[PDB]
């Protein structure tokens, strides 16, 4: 109760002190909701600092209640006419900050006068307030007039106001009634580029964000935009550079073999992009993700820059992992020795998933080329002999992949793999080992016992392992018909009688209706030779990658997921 | 006071990072090497100081694996502080040894044969605090004669009763049931009400494990309860907690009475009814004190009485009064009271005599769900809503759970979706509503739904036949919407591939359009979804000769044939070779009507049962 | 029954621990950390009966200490809530002033009080008067 | 772009919390306090997704400085903005500590109301802040 007593003061200075005490009490968690009318009464003053403090209080509290805050419209209208522009902008911003259904009717008329005046800061604040309005309860019919006012408000000589107006338009353009933004014709594009030249870093970023939605009619416009965007290599590190890289990569629709500007453009992309690996660790991580996507899209850019992506000892774990795959992306015939030496060096570290991904990278380098395949198979044998469990599982998955890549070349290792089978727990390793056993069942006379051992618990297990086991058993039967009736009958009965998955039941039936129809067709279909796989190494599906090229800057690239997968 | 411990705390508590305290522990190790390893150690003060210092070091968060044999040497002492330090140190740290443990047993055996309450109390506290194999084998049948065959102080009696509780809990095998139960159940009416508390706890545990052994306690228990509930407002002021007469004692007596069936003697149950109406009437009056603790104690004893009434399930008037009290409590200002009332009504909802009375509070339950905006309270509300679910409400109750799913943070989403799935499956008469509800669940939550719910939905759609046409339709008009979650893709692929012949009649849903929509969904999905869509593609090849060429053109590209995953490659090769042969006989023979699923397990119920606890 | 009794501070340090059945070395630390995470997030306008996995704890807020009592599902919440209130009160008129520094200084007194009112997982004595009289009786010697 | 903004303590306390969006509520505070600071899995990434909501965080001295958004903003946007905000705080009051944050609540609130509106970082050079910001 003493809060009210100490707040109800007649001196203006002690009223200000009570105001900051109330702000501090709200910050620490105290509740002064019963003192709101007193603060409203004390609002009627002319002190700037008290004006800001009371406006902060008004936002923080009246955001929860519109009822008694309705009467504040008259005070806001009185405030938005005070000659000085600073408090005008503050008042209009705090007035727009209340998101209620009864404020739009009272703000539709007074807000019009704010968008048309001779002041850059006030115009910027008004544009931001219009963007604030359009978020909620602003579709109307006159709101089209407001958006037209914002749109032709682009015709300003101040970079800040035009930059924020363009950002607001880009954000509000999410609505798509088949009518896309109505604007950014070539003259507006030229004006936007001139502003980009004359803007600040933040509006530069906003303009580069918005500009990535135009479709050039001809190459000359694309050429002009390309040489008008290139000088964008600033001290803003990741933001401006990545936005320029995004817009350039989108504007590579001209023919690859044209006059020698395509090659020079590709040459331009390398220095500033590799420069990004010298900033803060988080922007380094973002740049590494973006470079991974770019290399996966266009691999003839970072061709001879492998040396920089060498993993350092002081780097954090996520940076280490992303530098590792970039390294594997850029490994080729010329850099085999040093890459494999580095991979062997990382293989002895203590961090778990880093060592897993390092041995996977060793195997993937093996997948890429043949001499690396032989040497990396030797290193995989050594790592298997090291007996470490997770390394063994990763090596088994890699060995399955290599067997798929190279047919009938590394048969001598299957006995060693079958020797250590009890150390498998993860579903991927079990599936890989089961497929290896099933495919090379002619060489192994002990495959029956292994598959029967995996057949003990058919339930309480991942569906992928069940499918792999079932297809391996069917393959083994079709290769050893004379003594494998019990296994196939049991596995088919388990699939089609107790499995809850309609996927597994479907596979059980699709094989059951084949093994009893025609053995010639069973041999021809199931055991049909499978073509080579031709450098499948950790690629993203091309449609997803192409859709992700349009979103280089955003979190879509960082998360490696489409924007529709998370709102 | 002791200066050493105070200096220790004041100095080492306010120091720098871990290296400083590590170096100070090293210095302490040097000091103990200097002194304990050899020399001549004093008896009382030095040993007390270093033992308490090492105990404090252990409590700080460090580990000590030595220095207790000379500490257990301290057990045989005359002064109380030394003995307490020794017992506390041997209780806090437990070691695996044979000679030292036997020395501990000899010392405690010598100590137990004392003639003062304090030493026996400390010995019993040490026995009950830890418990061990040697203590169990040596202190099994000799504690009862301290309890039964002895007129000693009350403190040692309570300690011995709780020691019997602990030993029976940890080693029931070697505790006999001999001729000692006569007085232990008889002392339930003893004075000082503390021996009463200990005996009530012990007998309650024993009856919870061995009910028929102590059936005679009912009469004394009900007599004590009747005396306690209404004797006087100023009687035994020592055991009155804020004007409430013995809350904990009454709670424990009510718990003891709950483990037994209603008494055969009509007089005993008559007294029970009398004291129950007495408790309810006493709770009816406005509080005698404005303090919240008085209300908390009164509501505690009232809730225990209500739980006993629910367990008995024999008095209709008592049940009606309890339900009225719960309905009054549903709008109580205190949050704890509302939460406890919700839990108690969820427990009570299983009673058939008050099922309609529980159902009459559905509007208040819905308002509480929509108003308080808590997490535990709203989980209790949805549990009670599930509890009161006879058919009678199915549409409204399912809609309310759907809304609460629409506003549900992280994991209550999963619990709600499982509960809604099982409830809709169990209480649906027109299964078209069930399919619509399932699609609503998939659309609303999507990311956090299940892995078994869509299994069950596919099983229902396949099994029930007649509803398959509407299911296939609604799925088709739901697929082409801009909002299409991943699980919806799988369910739609399976159902539509299986039953496209029912929808092929409409020109708006030509098979070419269905295949194009499925392929448009194909390029952005995980591996299992792509496998399901490939199976649907081959089923279309069986069912739709018109689109045979286009499909065969689809799964022949190098993206879907040279893929990086084993399963997709195998499925593509198999289906492509089946379509290439196309004998028109084998392919039609293979993919048959696929008879409906049998009622195997109803895995949703098992999953939700396992999720509990 | 009463599973464990804790007095956590704002940071997470355990000024009083008491476990009524066997727990491992890492298990105690994991339990303390998860109890702290559960307790510190809730605010004043929340229930005092929060449950995790197979348990439910009864927590109160006194000065800068979080008195946490873990009990079984079937035990009465309000009785144990008033029990922890009574325990805090007995510490109040015992030391005449409750503070974390005093608890650290006289941890053996805290253990003897807890053993006086709690043993084998149940409630031993409920009255303040007899506990105070007995505890001050042994203070002279 | 940016939605809410949060600055946390070493022990898990909340120092300031300013929200620009109706999307961000106390759920964001609970999620970041439980699943980031109190998460036992040290190996993480600077961007974390919790129920379709990204949680960015940068650690300086001993504070968790987190920016929360519910839309696919530019990641470099928020990261560079957080770096520049930390630089501005260091310029105004040197070392960043719990006490330094506590004793300048009004200044921090005024700055964050002025340096950022609704999620559009406006200008943080030095030429605008010095003219019309009180001490």
């Amino acid at each position: 109760f003493e809060l009210k007593a100490e707040l109800n003061n007649e001196k203006k200075e002690k009223r200000k002190e009570a105001v900051k005490k109330v702000i501090a009490a709200m910050t620490v968690g105290k509740d002064v909701s019963s003192l709101f009318p007193d603060v409203v009464n004390c609002m009627q003053t002319d002190n700037l600092e008290l004006k800001k403090l009371v406006y902060l209080y008004l936002m923080n509290y009246a955001k929860s209640q519109p009822d008694m805050a309705i009467m504040a419209v008259n005070s806001f209208v009185k405030d938005c006419e005070d000659p000085n522009p600073l408090i005008r902008a503050l008042a209009v911003r705090t007035m727009g900050c209340i998101r209620v259904d009864k404020i739009t009717e009272y703000l539709c008329e007074p807000l019009r006068k704010c968008l048309k005046d001779e002041d850059p800061y006030v115009r910027k604040t008004a544009a931001v307030c219009v963007a604030k309005l359009h978020d909620i309860n602003a579709q109307m019919v006159e709101d089209q007039g407001f958006l037209d006012s914002l749109r032709d408000l682009i015709a300003d000589s101040n970079p800040m106001v035009v930059a924020n107006a363009v950002a607001a338009l880009s954000e509000i353009s999410e609505s798509h009634p088949n009518s896309n933004l109505l604007d950014l014709n070539p003259q507006n594009i030229n004006k936007l580029l001139t502003a980009l030249n004359e803007c600040t870093e933040w509006g530069q970023i906003f303009i580069l964000d918005c500009l990535s939605n135009y479709n050039p009619k001809d190459d000359r416009e694309a050429q002009s935009i390309c040489e008008r965007v290139t000088p964008r290599l600033s001290h803003a590190n990741s933001a401006v550079v990545l936005s320029a890289v995004k817009v350039l990569m989108k504007f590579l629709e001209l023919l690859p073999k044209d006059s020698d500007y395509y090659n020079m453009l590709l040459k331009k992309l390398a220095p500033p992009l590799v420069t990004l690996l010298s900033g803060e660790p988080e922007v380094q991580y973002v740049a590494l993700r973006n470079i991974n996507l770019i290399v996966q899209k266009r691999p003839e850019i970072l061709k001879q820059e492998i040396k920089v992506f060498f993993v350092k000892y002081n780097d954090p774990i996520y940076v280490k992992l992303e530098k590792l795959d970039i390294m594997i992306r850029l490994a080729s015939q010329a850099n085999i020795a040093q890459v494999l030496a580095e991979l062997k060096e990382y293989a002895t570290e203590v961090d778990v998933d880093f060592v897993r991904k390092a041995v996977r990278a060793i195997g993937r380098c093996a997948i890429k080329v043949e001499q690396s395949a032989e040497r990396c198979v030797s290193t995989l044998l050594d790592l298997i002999q090291t007996k470490v469990n997770y390394v063994v599982q990763e090596a088994i998955v890699v060995i399955r992949d290599i067997f798929r890549k190279y047919p009938n070349k590394y048969e001598s290792i299957i006995a060693t793999l079958c020797e250590n089978l009890d150390s498998l727990d993860e579903p991927d390793a079990r599936a890989a080992m089961i497929w290896i056993v099933g495919e090379y069942a002619e060489r192994i006379d002990n495959a029956d016992e292994l598959l029967e051992s995996f057949l003990e618990g058919f339930h309480d297990e991942s569906t992928q392992v069940q499918l792999t086991l079932l297809t391996a058993i069917v393959k083994l039967f079709l290769k050893k018909p004379s003594e494998t009736q019990e296994l196939v009958q049991q596995v088919l009965s388990l699939a089609t009688q107790d499995s809850d998955n309609p996927d597994l039941r479907d596979r059980g039936y699709i094989y059951w209706r084949l093994l009893s129809t025609d053995p010639v067709t069973a041999k021809e279909v199931v055991l049909s030779e499978k073509p080579l796989i031709s450098e499948e190494t950790d690629l993203i599906e091309p449609t997803l990658l192409d859709e992700l090229i349009c979103h280089i800057g955003s979190l879509a690239s960082v998360y490696h997921k489409p924007p529709n997968a998370f709102v | 006071g002791m200066r050493g411990l105070a200096v220790f705390i004041s100095d080492i508590r306010n120091c720098k990072s871990k290296e400083a305290e590590i170096k100070r522990i090293n210095k302490e190790l040097a000091n103990i090497r200097s002194k304990f390893k050899g020399d001549k150690a004093l008896d009382g003060y030095s040993k007390k100081k270093y033992v308490c210092k090492l105990l404090f070091i252990f409590l700080l968060g460090h580990d000590i694996d030595f220095g207790h044999m000379e500490a257990v040497n301290l057990l045989s002492s005359n002064r109380y502080t030394e003995k307490q330090i020794g017992y506390l140190f041997i209780s806090v740290l437990v070691n695996s040894n044979s000679e030292l443990i036997r020395l501990i047993n000899n010392a405690i055996k010598n100590d137990l044969a004392s003639r003062n309450p304090t030493f026996m109390g400390l010995a019993l506290h040490c026995i009950a605090n830890v418990g061990s194999r040697e203590m169990a084998e040596a202190f099994a049948g000799e504690i009862p004669k301290i309890l039964v065959a002895g007129d000693t102080m009350d403190s040692v009696k309570q300690s011995a009763a709780l020691c019997l509780l602990r030993l029976y809990r940890t080693s029931p095998d070697l505790v006999p049931m001999g001729d000692w139960t006569s007085r232990v159940v008889h002392l339930l009416n003893d004075q000082h009400l503390g021996v009463v508390t200990a005996a009530t706890s012990l007998i309650t545990t024993l009856a919870q494990k061995n009910p028929e052994e102590f059936k005679t306690s009912v009469s004394l228990a009900v007599s004590r309860l009747s005396r306690i509930v209404t004797s006087a407002s100023t009687d035994l002021q020592d055991y009155t907690y804020y004007f409430v007469p013995a809350p904990w004692l009454s709670v424990k007596l009510l718990r003891l009475l709950q483990c037994y069936p209603p008494p055969e003697d009509p007089a005993v149950r008559g007294r029970l009814t009398e004291c129950l109406e007495t408790i309810l009437n006493k709770a009816q009056e406005p509080p005698k004190s404005k303090k919240v603790q008085h209300s908390n104690a009164k509501n505690a004893v009232l809730f225990e009485a209500i739980s006993l009434i629910i367990h008995h399930d024999s008095e209709p008037n008592l049940l009606v009064r309890a339900c009225n009290q719960l309905g009054q409590f549903l709008q109580h200002r205190e949050t704890n009271l509302r939460y406890l009332a919700l839990e108690s009504m969820c427990t009570l909802a299983s009673s058939e005599f008050s099922h309609e009375a529980v159902k009459t509070h559905i509007e208040t339950v819905i308002n509480a769900l929509k108003t308080e905006r808590d997490v535990s309270v709203r989980q209790r509300a949805v549990d009670l809503l599930y509890a009161m679910c006879d058919r009678s409400n199915a549409q409204q109750i399912v809609a309310e759970m759907l809304s609460y799913l629409e506003t549900a943070d992280y994991s209550i989403r999963e619990e709600i979706v499982l509960k809604v799935a099982i409830l809709a499956e169990k209480y649906a008469v027109d299964y078209t509503w069930y399919v619509d509800t399932i699609l609503n669940l998939i659309r609303i939550a999507g990311d956090y739904v299940s892995e078994e719910v869509w299994y069950r939905v596919i099983q229902i759609v396949i099994n029930r036949d007649d509803v398959q046409g509407y299911a296939a339709k609604t799925v088709f008009e739901a697929l082409q919407a801009p909002a299409c979650h991943e699980n919806l893709v799988k369910v739609g692929g399976y159902i539509l591939g299986e039953f496209g012949n029912l929808i092929a009649g409409d020109p708006r849903s030509s098979p070419l359009i269905q295949f194009n929509l499925l392929h448009s969904k194909f390029h952005l999905c995980s591996v299992p979804t792509r496998a399901l869509l490939l199976s649907t593609y081959i089923k279309f090849v069986n069912l739709f000769p018109e689109v045979k060429a286009t499909i065969q053109d689809v799964l022949r590209s190098d993206s879907q044939l040279k893929n990086a995953d084993v399963e997709l490659q195998q499925r593509a090769v198999e289906y492509l070779r089946l379509s290439t042969v196309a004998s028109t006989d084998i392919l039609a023979t293979v993919l048959e009507e696929m008879p409906p699923f049998p009622e195997r397990e109803s895995s949703i119920l098992a999953k939700l049962k396992k999720k509990k606890g | 029954m009463i599973r464990f009794i804790l007095i956590q501070n704002r940071a997470g340090k355990t000024r009083l621990a008491k476990w009524y059945m066997q727990f491992d070395d890492d298990e105690k630390q994991k339990l303390i950390e998860e109890v702290h995470a559960v307790v510190t997030v809730r605010d004043a306008k929340h229930t005092n009966f929060v449950e995790f996995r197979n348990f439910k704890i009864i927590y109160r807020r006194y000065a800068g200490l979080y008195f946490c009592i873990c009990v079984d599902v079937n035990d009465n919440n309000l009785a144990y809530l008033e029990a922890i209130h009574n325990f805090v009160e007995v510490l109040n008129e015992y030391f005449h002033n409750v503070c974390e520094l005093d608890l650290v200084f006289n941890f053996y007194k805290v253990y003897t009080v807890v053993d006086e009112m709690f043993l084998a997982g149940e409630i031993r004595e409920t009255s303040q008067t007899k506990v105070l009289k007995q505890l001050l009786m042994l203070q002279s010697l | 772009m940016i939605g809410g903004l949060f600055i946390y303590n070493h022990k898990g306390e909340v120092l300031i919390s300013r929200v620009y969006r109706d999307d961000i509520g106390r759920n964001a505070v609970d999620a970041f306090r439980v699943n980031v600071i109190h998460a036992r899995q040290q190996v993480r990434s600077p961007v974390t997704n919790i129920a379709r909501t990204s949680f960015f965080h940068v650690k300086r001295s001993n504070i968790w400085l987190a920016a929360v958004t519910k839309q696919n903003v530019n990641a470099a946007m928020v990261f560079e903005f957080l770096y520049k905000m930390c630089d501005v705080m260091a310029a105004y009051f040197g070392k960043i500590s719990e006490e330094n944050i506590k004793n300048n609540f009004v200044l921090i609130y005024e700055l964050l109301d002025e340096i950022l509106d609704f999620g559009y970082p406006q200008n943080s050079e030095t030429g605008a802040l010095k003219t019309f910001i009180t001490q």
